[PDB]
RNA sequence: CGCGACCUCAGAUCAGACGUGGCGACCCGCUGAAUUUAAGCAUAUUAGUCAGCGGAGGAGAAGAAACUAACCAGGAUUCCCUCAGUAACGGCGAGUGAACAGGGAAGAGCCCAGCGCCGAAUCCCCGCCCCGCGGCGGGGCGCGGGACAUGUGGCGUACGGAAGACCCGCUCCCCGGCGCCGCUCGUGGGGGGCCCAAGUCCUUCUGAUCGAGGCCCAGCCCGUGGACGGUGUGAGGCCGGUAGCGGCCCCCGGCGCGCCGGGCCCGGGUCUUCCCGGAGUCGGGUUGCUUGGGAAUGCAGCCCAAAGCGGGUGGUAAACUCCAUCUAAGGCUAAAUACCGGCACGAGACCGAUAGUCAACAAGUACCGUAAGGGAAAGUUGAAAAGAACUUUGAAGAGAGAGUUCAAGAGGGCGUGAAACCGUUAAGAGGUAAACGGGUGGGGUCCGCGCAGUCCGCCCGGAGGAUUCAACCCGGCGGCGGGUCCGGCCGUGUCGGCGGCCCGGCGGAUCUUUCCCGCGCGGGGGACCGUCCCCCGACCGGCGACCGGCCGCCGCCGGGCGCAUUUCCA
RNA sequence: ACCCACCCGACCCGUCUUGAAACACGGACCAAGGAGUCUAACACGUGCGCGAGUCGGGGGCUCGCACGAAAGCCGCCGUGGCGCAAUGAAGGUGAAGGCCGGCGCGCUCGCCGGCCGAGGUGGGAUCCCGAGGCCUCUCCAGUCCGCCGAGGGCGCACCACCGGCCCGUCUCGCCCGCCGCGCCGGGGAGGUGGAGCACGAGCGCACGUGUUAGGACCCGAAAGAUGGUGAACUAUGCCUGGGC
RNA sequence: CGAAAGACUAAUCGAACCAUCUAGUAGCUGGUUCCCUCCGAAGUUUCCCUCAGGAUAGCUGGCGCUCUCGCACACGCAGUUU
RNA sequence: CCCCGGAGCCCCGCGGACGCUACGCCGCGACGAGUAGGAGGGCCGCUGCGGUGAGCCUUGAAGCCUAGGGCGCGGGCCCGGGUGGAGCCGCCGCAGGUGCAGAUCUUGGUGGUAGUAGCAAAUAUUCAAACGAGAACUUUGAAGGCCGAAGUGGAGAAGGGUU
RNA sequence: CGACUCUUAGCGGUGGAUCACUCGGCUCGUGCGUCGAUGAAGAACGCAGCUAGCUGCGAGAAUUAAUGUGAAUUGCAGGACACAUUGAUCAUCGACACUUCGAACGCACUUGCGGCCCCGGGUUCCUCCCGGGGCUACGCCUGUCUGAGCGUCGCU
């Protein structure tokens, strides 16, 4: 029964709620977990980025976000096209290609097609084997770095 | 402290470790000290103590400088008999009396091939040790 | 403590009729155990009335600046020697109070110096009265791994392990923090203030870096400052007997009028 | 009335394979209540929840848009935070209740049918040889069988694809083995084994010490080890361990190099000519369940039942109309995620034997019930069994002595041993049941005395006895306080240096792209402003922030002073 | 404080009840056990930190965690929450006024320059000014220090009242605007609905009380539902035997 | 199942027994654990499928705040009376 | 018409308690019933945690018992003696499965009732001996009785499970 | 004084509270994440020199082998062993073994009845008889063999 004053107020304890409580005494443990893991990616994939592949810049949607800018999931085929990078290779240099992308404007392709290059700029490709063909890049820009990067790959700044 | 972190300084895990530890490990638990004497010549601290070793009890009641031949180990109950340790029950009969490994001290011990190699096992650690630490 | 625990019985109550006491009895059986008592927080059995939960509310957080606030009052009790012997700490015969040391003793590798220079900077006799706290525990705690107890001891400022934990380690009563990773816990332990430290010049060129002087901001904890003073002149009896304020007062009544 | 093809079907203890049951914490598919709430109750709620059935895996399921959106647009699935107790549902009551965006954890994408081209270019099983053989594989050779054109394999799948012509640039990728080299993060991966510091020093307690003082050298040793346990009490140093990028030995993994056996002649752009999509499905009607989904969110049965610039979606039914957005009716896929079952570990501000699991123990035991099922009680002699030899009374159980033990005022259900209740011993009482409150008395029990308790302490006066002073100077040390702020260090407010400003850094939506570097933007200079630091002078708060001299005062030590003094004692 | 005596007083507790010593219930005695908990949500109060902000989660970077599943840090420091703005069902709209001078006819309406800038009344702790005393060992002069202070002021918070502004709504009216002159858009006056504005008070953490949802202070139904076990008793049928 | 008594269905029958949903719900019985101190009620209101209960007023406590002046220098308020 | 490092002081403004844990200390008035209920303070009490007591403890911890000595209004507490034989407490903070006379409360134990009710269905026992520590009850012998072949006899079924 | 009753205390009983211990629980976390026709889980019955229960194992039955370890096991016996030797005793566990029911498999649940191949006694393949051994579940796939049909054809 209420007495003078107060939200009349509906709460959902009503099914066995008790039954389902999801503790999270895990989390410490998790994030370690996590950590350890991340540590371990790292190292196998030895001087390639931590982070992953490249990943696009993107417009979020709606009016509210709107003016933000994020990462988006990967680089739309156009952007590939004119940049020159055959879209089956982008993904062996760590390229993110998603190909559902369209692409609406030419002020976000542009862009977008800078970025590749840039990235291709400041890319070190490894020869396959030790013996040096075309494409593999010098053994002064080798030595002096066999290094992963840090963080996000090239990161976007709003 | 301990910090690897699979060991246990759990009284009740260590104690249960204890009372129900198996033959060849309790042999282990049992040890005692050599004599300053043999810790001069063999680089050792203490031996897993044996059948028939010369001892003398250090502590107690049978607290003594005589030099008694062990008798048995009797594993399970954790103790050791030895030679002159005893005491007469109601009936006149010697009752060997129990001594704990630890509470005793090996003047000599029963050298076979097997305790030897083991000597030589320890003393070279030792001496590893040592050299690590210069 | 368990769900199951003390619900596993199946009993129903042998209802009113039967002379006994409504309480749900265990049902059936030719054991002690039938017709019993089942359930009931008061009954033998019986379940504990509001069985502890997991999900009750163990950690508890608290505002970042009001924790960088108690770490800096800790420290400015550090300082203080009456609030550091208060804590206990014999810290009659030490050269200085924010006592801070050469930085070779990033260095040592061995208790032997780490021990030796507490005993130079007479530090020692702490060390010295956490041997002599070491006593055994009162009570339950004993058969549950905290057997034994003693002393708190010097703190240990330190700025980079160089091979300095591992000097200072068995030392009985040290603790070791980082300057960089500071602890109110450790800083004052029983939420009690003063604490006998020994800096590294190192880790104490730090601390104004750490938290920032009052006319200059943290520059290493993005967005801090030292808290400001409510009040400046703490003594009061310096401000009491002042010139200008005994200028301002009626002379004070004292007589005591008896019935 | 034969023999032979195939088709559809049988039978074999035919040859060789698989499936069956279990477990069930987590997971997938069905099925599905009612207590309950609504202060009654029927819709609602409880709840797609319990019980029921099915099937799994180390995870499962999901998943590469017939998606979101309506933006300047995002771009598989899962998970967290948020959205949000919101939009919505609801006897619009009780109550219930999502999604997109945004930020994270993770991150990975693919394959068919079809349409087409390629002498079925494909597959399975036989049998002979060489290797390899405890996850039945490679290579070769057989007019040795069969599957297959009612369609196997290569190319290829919407992100377009194929075939053609010339623009370009050049040719490593995989597996079956056989070796060999570096033992490859908790700082030598995983598993096993066996190892590694320092006192039983003195004295002294103790039944026993592990306890308490002590141990000239700077402090008994060791200390990368003072976790824990054990050992006749409390142990860094007695023992096991503990610490350590410590050691050795096994085995196994994983990755590096060499050789062999095979396979494998595997691109890209540019222009032309062709090629292109899953039907009793979508969609509609419907009835029933379901959903926040409301003129139908999703799943169903039944009836109708399609199209190809089609189809689906675009959260209010319909018609017209533009836009946007996917491409359904076939399939595979690690990861972040879950885990009250299992194996193996670690920990605790938990419980400490009526607690904590039913269960510390020969517990799912005994015991009950025809059966489904129900389900207890119960830990502790002692350091050591040293568990009471022997004598004696008794048929014996039981005693009495003796002995063991530090103790049996620890005697085998024995640590401690409360209360109820009982026996006795001592004291006291007693016809209104006892017991009680208040108030005295009497007696007991002990406790404090006193064999004067006249209790102490100051100061004084007298009377005895005894050491060195005090007072004073002198020499030394230490302390305080002071102003002349005297001299110097110290710091507040102000002014002067524009002096740190570039030999002072950060911050800024201040400016400049006259600059530099990298690609109008990023980074760095360069101006500018704000903020923080050097130089000296002046004024002032001269501040407990200190030094040095001088002064005054105090105290201590030693010098002086021998006694009308200054002490001690009675 | 043990026992006994005597005088006076004196019914057995718990509980429900207008009323219990009750012929109202519970209670032979002792031991141990035994009931307002925890989570979530709200509100108010209080304490602390920061303050037009605040915030910490979730995530991440720092360690093999002995103490650590801590502690620290983060252009994530703010995606985001709450807060800093309302009001309307909604499309939407959205908290300023005054004064002065000029120009439109000052038309209590429309447009252009200057100044002030959150209005005013009453009461308001408190500050501020202060005539004037009141003396000083003498007659006057006379700066310094108070004590009081009649009288007069600025007036916090807060309260009451009157003005004003914003949104909804009505009534009455007259003008402005332009890429689109329109069933376009904008304003004015006067009422009236709003959980509004009128120089901000919140955010986070902690404790307390209260109110709820949860087993929800502890014990208690008759019932309801799902899935299983029993016809060894007994009820009836049938088969095969026995008995009078 | 009943030659019918609601009989019998393992000492249980006007719906057996076992386990679970289940700690089912209870406006109703019962109980609800230490001391001192200070303040101290109500059984009346209106509404309720309300009358053995709630709601709402009332009566209680707690926390306060804002002012007042015995610091020779007071305004307001009342279970009165004039 | 002079200075307290000296007026000698009932007031001393030169410096200030024996007193001043300022959550302290001190003075004046007034008042004090209390269920339900509310609030405050508890150097009241229980168990565990961080601190802290150079705490205590085999030269005797906890518990237990006490016609011993005291304190407190009280919750309670402290000492003496006994018993016991290994751990335990004070202070400052934090935490809670924190205080019992009741619940026809739960589990265990113990009384009064009480040496009481009771050991009464179915006719029946007696003598001697043996064994034996011991005989109302065993065994043997003798006598007297009953079941009276629809049996208290002689054999199975089911059920028991070594009787 | 007498007995009895009441009260207090001493000592003794009864009883098992309290306190102190704890090879057990409860909770949180970590890693791995493995059963079965090659017979699982579960049940049964067995097995020790003296052993009933718990445990441990399977007719090789408180265990065999192997490897590691290096003198015990022990309630008492007895023994072994040369503990200068594959070597006691534990641990590991890779080889071997694993009675009967059970998905449970020749068919039945009596522990009853069988069939078919081979072997030893029995014969001198004489079938009997006895003993041993190996097969003999259902479903399903790929093939194989034998077939069936006024199913669709062809040739004769
Ligand atoms: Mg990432
Ligand atoms: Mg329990
Ligand atoms: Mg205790
Ligand atoms: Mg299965
Ligand atoms: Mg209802
Ligand atoms: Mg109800
Ligand atoms: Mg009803
Ligand atoms: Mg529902
Ligand atoms: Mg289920
Ligand atoms: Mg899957
Ligand atoms: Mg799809
Ligand atoms: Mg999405
Ligand atoms: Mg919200
Ligand atoms: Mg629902
Ligand atoms: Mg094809
Ligand atoms: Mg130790
Ligand atoms: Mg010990
Ligand atoms: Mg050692
Ligand atoms: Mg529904
Ligand atoms: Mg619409
Ligand atoms: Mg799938
Ligand atoms: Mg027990
Ligand atoms: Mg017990
Ligand atoms: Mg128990
Ligand atoms: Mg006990
Ligand atoms: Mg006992
Ligand atoms: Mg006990
Ligand atoms: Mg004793
Ligand atoms: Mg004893
Ligand atoms: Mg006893
Ligand atoms: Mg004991
Ligand atoms: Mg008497
Ligand atoms: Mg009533
Ligand atoms: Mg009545
Ligand atoms: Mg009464
Ligand atoms: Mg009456
Ligand atoms: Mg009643
Ligand atoms: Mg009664
Ligand atoms: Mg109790
Ligand atoms: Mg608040
Ligand atoms: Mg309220
Ligand atoms: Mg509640
Ligand atoms: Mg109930
Ligand atoms: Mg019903
Ligand atoms: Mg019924
Ligand atoms: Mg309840
Ligand atoms: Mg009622
Ligand atoms: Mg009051
Ligand atoms: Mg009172
Ligand atoms: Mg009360
Ligand atoms: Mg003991
Ligand atoms: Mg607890
Ligand atoms: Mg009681
Ligand atoms: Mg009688
Ligand atoms: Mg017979
Ligand atoms: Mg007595
Ligand atoms: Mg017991």
């Amino acid at each position: 029964a209420p007495s003078r004053n107060g939200m009349i107020l509906k709460p959902h304890f009503h099914k066995d709620w008790q039954r389902r409580v999801a503790t999270w005494f895990n989390q410490p443990a998790r994030k370690i977990r996590r950590r350890k893991a991340r540590q371990a990616r790292a190292r196998r994939i030895a001087p390639r980025p931590a982070s992953g592949p490249l990943r696009p810049i993107v417009r979020c949607p709606t009016v509210r976000y709107h003016t933000k800018v994020r990462a988006g999931r990967g680089f739309s085929l156009e952007e590939l096209r004119v940049a020159g990078i055959h879209k089956k290779v982008a993904r062996t240099i760590g390229i993110s290609v998603d190909p559902r992308r369209r692409n609406k404007s030419t002020e976000s392709l542009q862009a977008n097609v800078q970025r590749l290059k840039e990235y291709r700029s400041k890319l070190v490709l490894f020869p396959r084997k030790p013996s040096a063909p075309k494409k593999g890049d010098s053994s002064a820009e080798e030595l002096k770095l066999a290094t992963q990067l840090t963080g996000p790959v090239m990161p976007i700044r709003n | 402290m301990k910090f690897n972190p699979f060991v246990t300084s759990d009284r009740s895990k260590n104690r249960k470790r204890h009372f129900n530890a198996p033959s060849h490990i309790r042999r282990k638990i049992m040890s005692s000290p050599l004599s300053k004497e043999l810790r001069q010549k063999y680089n050792v601290r203490s031996m897993p103590i044996r059948k028939d070793d010369e001892v003398q009890v250090v502590r107690g009641h049978y607290k003594g400088q005589q030099i008694g031949k062990v008798v048995q180990v009797y594993r399970k109950k954790y103790v050791i008999y030895i030679e002159r340790v005893q005491r007469e029950k109601a009936n006149g009969t010697t009752v060997h009396v129990g001594i704990h490994p630890s509470k005793v001290v090996i003047t000599r011990l029963k050298l076979d091939k097997d305790r030897k190699k083991i000597l030589e096992r320890k003393a070279k650690s030792r001496q590893v040790g040592k050299e690590k630490g210069k | 403590v368990s769900e199951l625990a003390g619900h596993q019985t199946s009993a129903e109550s042998w209802g009113t009729g039967r002379a006994v006491a409504r309480i749900p009895r265990v049902r059936g059986g030719g054991t002690h155990r039938s017709g019993q008592g089942a359930f009931g927080n008061m009954c033998r059995g019986g379940r504990m009335f509001a069985p502890t939960k997991t999900w009750r509310r163990w950690h508890r957080r608290v505002n970042t600046t009001q924790k960088r606030y108690a770490i800096c009052s800790a420290l400015a009790a550090s300082a203080l020697p009456a609030l550091v012997m208060s804590k206990g700490h014999r810290i009659e015969e030490v050269p200085e109070l924010p006592l801070v040391v050469e930085d070779k003793v990033e260095g040592y590798k061995k208790t032997k110096e780490a021990v030796l220079l507490l005993k130079k900077l007479k530090a020692w006799n702490d060390i010295k009265k956490v041997y002599a706290s070491q006593r055994m525990r009162a009570g339950k705690g004993k058969m549950r791994n905290r057997r034994r107890i003693q002393r708190r001891g010097p703190c240990v400022i330190y700025n980079e392990d160089n091979g300095i934990v591992k000097a200072f380690r068995n030392i009985p009563g040290i603790t070791l923090l980082n300057v960089t990773k500071l602890n109110i816990l450790k800083l004052a332990p029983g939420g009690h203030v003063g604490r006998f430290c020994i800096w590294t010049e190192s880790a104490f060129r730090k601390l104004d870096d750490l938290y920032g002087t009052w006319r200059k901001a943290a520059s290493l904890k993005s967005n801090y400052n030292l808290p400001m003073h409510k009040m400046l002149n703490t003594d009061l009896s310096r401000i009491l007997k002042s010139p200008e304020i005994q200028r301002a007062l009626r002379a004070p009544r004292k007589k005591i009028h008896r019935r």
